[PDB]
């Protein structure tokens, strides 16, 4: 990966094989999309995260495998087409925080994603990418959030300064 | 004659406002990386404090 | 509409051209009209004409330099709207017909002044090295007085906008972002460049199916 | 005219937005501190081993 | 509370063919699996 002429060292590392074609995934040192083709061992294509977005929080791929899903360290959702070679969507909500963890769910299928970030009190907040809303949000407390600051957030832009936590309740683990 | 000038100008100023761009995303570089490093020493923090 | 190679006897009818976008030079009235300036007295003095730009297409036969295809034209809007048209012609030789062997050429004509109305000219290849009659698919070209060609690279963008007409693996959600794709190309009209003496025109000719040409 | 104002206005924007926001000294103090608990822990894990 | 362990890095789910299990690893370099 030295060979980039960067010196970039792989930050996220997803591989998948169809029966189609094999290939795999990685993130840059500058967070950037990078799609190595298993059998040849080179580079297919190289897609870069808007610099708004800060850094990739996650990395997760389509159930089709023509899209990829990445998080934002400025506490965004980023949905991408590699069909086209373009980003599909751009997603946010809550407390407006750093995503822990982005991956697309088996029970909730290719249409709903389950994306641990955003809000302080919500541990885990499952969205459906088309519906546009968070059907299932799961949190830790003693009482229910309020509607409009669960709400999708979307006019909403880069200007954002990111506020993240530094407590020891942020940092974690999950598997699906 | 006196636009031509003007339009020189223009588009010299066009390519110094297209420098800022480029310096304003190595700027941000360094933002997203002093990001990713706080994340990486919260975490660790928290470790310590285990 | 499918993707499949087909030769020329294999292949049925004569082929058609949808033509649509331009590049503005802005050098003139947008229609590329009169050449507009301040020193328009020597304009008076030039006797410049505004000139309403059309277009004009024939082949021009196999590279042997002799004549086969049709000279055709169609009507005319503001080419100050920049002419956008996606208007299908054609003429009267088919694929089969068709020697692989053959090139596209252009005219646009404007119209200009008394007795007047320009003339532009650029010429292209008809099929694929690989046989493929323009791959059967969208396009877009760049022209000079002469010896002038056209590349891919936002064409080529715009060529994988083919692919997708051209069926690469695909799927139900995916044409709903393409339709989202739509808004996509429609996001591509960001474009800008302002070379002279040569100019820029969007024009594509998607077919269903992959050409193929042999001889009869 | 407005335009090369809006040049030098986006040029102090940005800096100064970015100087507000992030000056990294912030970090310094958690850094200290982080440090002296590391410390504490390499002496007294230690000393209880 | 008698169980000591940092905070998890990793962790992994898996079937041992007979019963199924977890298996994680630490922050402190210790794994542990849990049936």
């Amino acid at each position: 990966l030295k060979n980039f002429g960067k010196n970039e060292y792989a930050v996220r590392m997803r591989a998948f094989v169809n029966e189609e074609k094999s290939l795999l995934v990685a993130l840059t040192n500058l967070s950037r999309v990078i799609i190595f083709d298993i059998r040849t061992l080179e580079r297919l294509q190289i897609i870069e995260n808007s610099p708004r977005h800060g850094a990739v929080s996650s990395i997760c791929i389509d159930e089709e495998c023509c899209v990829l899903i990445l998080g934002t360290t400025r506490g965004i959702i980023d949905i991408w087409d590699i069909r086209f070679n373009v980003l599909i969507r751009s997603w946010s909500f809550g407390d407006h925080a750093p995503i822990t963890h982005v991956e697309v769910c088996q029970f909730y299928g290719k249409n709903s994603v389950i994306v641990v970030g955003g809000s302080s009190k919500t541990f885990l907040t499952i969205w459906n990418f088309v519906k546009g809303h968070c059907q299932y949000a799961f949190i830790n407390s003693d009482e229910q959030p309020s509607m409009e600051h669960f709400l999708p957030i979307e006019k909403g832009l880069e200007e954002l300064n990111f506020c993240g936590i530094r407590s020891l309740n942020a940092l974690s683990t999950i598997s699906v | 004659m006196t636009d031509d000038d003007l339009d020189g100008e223009l588009v010299r100023l066009q390519e110094k406002k297209v420098q800022l761009e480029n310096e304003k995303l190595q700027k941000l570089s360094d933002q997203n990386l002093m990001d990713l490093n706080n994340i990486q020493f919260n975490k660790n923090l928290q470790s310590l404090k285990l | 509409n499918n993707i499949t190679f087909c030769v020329s006897q294999d292949l049925d009818v004569p082929l058609k051209v949808k033509i649509k976008s331009l590049e503005g030079h802005k050098p003139l009235l947008k229609p590329s009209q009169k050449i507009l300036n301040p020193e328009l007295m020597l304009i008076g003095s030039n006797v410049f004409p505004s000139s309403d730009l059309i277009v004009s297409l024939q082949v021009f036969d196999k590279e042997r330099n002799r004549n086969l295809t049709l000279p055709i034209y169609t009507p005319y809007i503001p080419f100050r709207n920049s002419r956008t048209w996606d208007y299908w012609l054609t003429l009267p030789i088919r694929i089969k017909q068709l020697t692989f062997s053959s090139h596209l050429r252009i005219i646009l004509w404007e119209y200009n002044g008394s007795k007047q109305i320009p003339f532009f000219n650029l010429e292209t290849s008809i099929f694929n090295l690989k046989d493929c009659t323009l791959k059967r698919g969208f396009e877009s070209l760049k022209f000079r007085y002469d010896v002038i060609d056209h590349c891919e690279v936002v064409t080529d963008n715009k060529d994988q906008e083919n692919l997708n007409k051209y069926f690469q693996g695909e799927f139900t959600r995916l044409p709903w972002l393409d339709e989202i794709t739509i808004s996509k190309l429609r996001k591509q009209r960001e474009n800008r460049t302002w070379p002279q003496g040569t100019f820029v025109l969007n024009l594509e000719f998607p077919m269903l199916e992959l050409p193929v040409v042999f001889i009869e | 005219n407005i335009e090369m104002a809006q040049l030098e206005s986006n040029d102090t924007i940005n800096h100064s937005k970015t100087e507000l926001s992030l000056m990294s000294q912030d970090e310094s103090i958690n850094d200290d501190y982080g440090s002296i608990y590391s410390r504490f822990v390499q002496i007294k894990d230690r000393l209880d081993q | 509370s008698l169980y000591h362990h940092d905070i998890i890095n990793s962790i992994s789910t898996c079937e041992v063919d007979e019963t199924p299990l977890l298996v994680a690893c630490d922050n402190s370099g210790l794994i542990g699996i849990f049936q």
